[PDB]
């Protein structure tokens, strides 16, 4: 029935150490790899940290800022369930906002396609930096816009104005590892100082 | 949540307190919801004070216009005796809403007057008198959006808790009866039953032992 | 005649006993414990309770004429002043009508001296009707929908 309550479930659980729990709801709506991100756990993060270290300085800190901003996404799922959509804050949304990316573009794999059958760690390496690099600009954004409207307001306009940059950031996952690996890392970093010169030039005009 | 007896206690209780929360939500906004429709028909009986009023205030500059042509208007406005125009907030309470009342000059207090023109006394008893009409649309309007407001947010919390908080909670407490009742009675029967098994076995072998000898 | 006396453990009628003794009896008589909070000695919720054949005592041979008309009315009211006063609640009892303080004094009238026999203070049916009337005959005579004809012009005028 799905219940964890289960002795089997029990009792592995009080002596596994990593834990790929899964979730039928997002089953139901085809997510395929089905983990769900709130309940699972992990160990084994701290054994790993030389091998993150020696890897990229950068993961093990925009590992925990996706981490927050998963919770802070079910959080506000369950404040917006009851209390409606309007009187979010701009970051609010802006938080709801590359979340909703980490999740259909990050987190989600069909498992049965050229690209999503296999992924390269450093490529998703990348991923999560890129993710991470538009929560900060855009909360930068919000920081200072030259007056509070101009800060965080403008996440509407900066749907529109840097769209072009959000649909390569949901559509980046969609190349296949099997084109070679240079050139997946030179187009995940030319994505990134596109969106980072780009935001950075909207938050530097008119603010 | 775990499942036990005052487990399913408290999430009874919980849901008989959600369906009593819910039948007065849904009397309080039924209310308000009576206030704003009363409203807003006084609304719309008032909205032809307006055209009335103003047909009136209309004859009067007309009148005016023909005994003493151009008005001085620019430094005095000319125009009027009354209204020496200055309102005044009051804020009324219904069904829990805190309705405003406005009063103003030649609505209420706040209200002054000097000389005038020609027709200045026709001008204040017809431009001047659709300042009262005025006022009373505006406490009406007013009143209607903050109803409407204060509505919208009650349908939205009895809205919420008919579909979420109850049919959250009446799962919760079916899971728990079914937690309890068909896996802890089962199992103590069960319990029991391989007991009376493990006697009735030890009986026979002692009335085997003791055949045998 | 039985009136068995039943404990309902955890306050709740979901327990084995009282479940299991519903189906063999017709009624229900229970005792509330806010109604013992209130120190109304008598604590017997009426309203939950009810008999499931109470139309066999009211009748005119036996009893008085008036008696199930009194008590639907009593019922029918006390509802409404419960609904009323939980309604005033939440609406400041400001905007109330006069019917919904009618209720509402009917409401604490009929709490704090109906239900709140005495121990010893022994009624007649008669005299309890009696005081059931008293109760009653604060609405207009209109006002009583569930009397029917010619019992309200017998016992209105007091």
């Amino acid at each position: 029935g799905g219940d964890f309550s289960d002795p089997v479930t029990s009792a592995t659980l009080s002596i596994v150490q990593v834990f790929w729990g899964l979730d039928k709801k997002l089953a139901q709506r085809k997510h395929f790899p089905s983990v769900n991100w709130l309940i699972s756990y992990s160990k084994y993060s701290t054994a790993l940290e030389s091998f993150y270290e020696q890897f990229d300085p950068d993961f093990i800190n925009i590992r925990t800022k996706a981490r927050e901003v998963l919770q802070r996404e079910d959080d506000l799922n369950e404040i917006v369930q009851l209390v409606g959509k309007d009187a979010l804050a701009e970051g609010d949304k802006i938080t709801l906002e590359t979340a909703k990316l980490l999740r259909e573009d990050y987190l989600a794999q069909n498992a049965f396609t050229p690209y999503d059958k296999f992924c390269p760690f450093y490529k998703s390496v990348w991923m999560m930096r890129n993710i991470i690099h538009f929560y900060n600009l855009a909360n930068q954004a919000v920081e200072k816009g030259a007056g509070m409207d101009g800060q965080k307001i403008t996440y509407t306009l900066i749907k529109h104005r840097l769209g072009d940059l959000f649909y390569r950031l949901v559509s980046q996952k969609f190349e296949d590892p099997a084109e070679g690996e240079p050139a997946l890392v030179a187009k995940f970093k030319k994505l990134h100082e596109d969106l980072t010169a780009g935001f950075r030039a909207l938050e530097d005009e008119t603010r | 949540v775990v499942p036990t007896v005052t487990m399913l206690g408290v999430m009874k209780s919980r849901l008989v307190g959600a369906t009593r929360g819910h039948a007065l939500l849904k009397k309080k906004s039924d209310a308000l919801t009576v206030q704003f429709r009363q409203i807003l028909k006084n609304i719309v009986t008032t909205k032809e004070s307006m055209g009335e009023v103003m047909k009136d205030s209309s004859f009067a500059l007309i009148e005016a216009k023909y005994v003493a042509g151009e008005n001085i208007k620019h430094i005095v406005l000319e125009n009027v005796q009354n209204a020496s125009i200055k309102v005044r907030s009051r804020q009324e309470n219904i069904a829990g809403v805190k309705i405003p009342k406005f009063e103003y000059f030649t609505d209420g207090e706040t209200k002054n007057d000097l000389t005038g023109l020609a027709r200045g006394g026709q001008q204040v008893q017809q431009c001047r008198a659709a300042y009262v009409k005025a006022i009373e649309l505006l406490v009406e309007l007013a009143s209607l959006q903050t109803s409407f407001l204060t509505l919208d947010e009650a349908i939205k919390t009895t809205n919420r808790r008919v579909n979420a908080l109850e049919n959250v909670v009446k799962p919760r407490l079916e899971n728990t009866i079914t937690y309890i009742k068909g896996e802890l009675d089962e199992l103590e029967r069960e319990d029991f039953f391989r007991l009376k098994k493990i006697q009735g076995y030890k009986k026979r072998e002692i009335e085997r032992q003791l055949a045998s000898s | 005649t039985q009136i068995p006396i039943l404990t309902m453990p955890n306050d709740d009628i979901t327990h084995p006993t009282p479940d299991l003794t519903g189906y063999i009896t017709e009624g229900q008589i229970y005792i509330d414990r806010q109604l013992q909070n209130r120190q109304i000695y008598p604590p017997i919720n009426v309203l939950p309770s009810l008999s499931r054949l109470m139309k066999s005592a009211i009748g005119e041979g036996m009893t008085r004429r008036d008696h199930s008309d009194v008590s639907n009315q009593l019922y029918a009211n006390y509802a409404i002043g419960k609904d009323v006063q939980a309604m005033k609640a939440v609406v400041g009892e400001e905007a109330l009508s006069s019917e919904d303080l009618l209720y509402l004094e009917f409401l604490d009238k009929f709490e704090r001296k109906f239900v709140a026999q005495g121990a010893y203070d022994s009624r007649n049916i008669f005299q309890s009707l009696d005081l059931a009337w008293t109760l009653l005959r604060i609405f207009p005579r209109e006002l009583l929908h569930r009397i029917p004809g010619k019992t309200l012009d017998q016992y209105y005028s007091r």
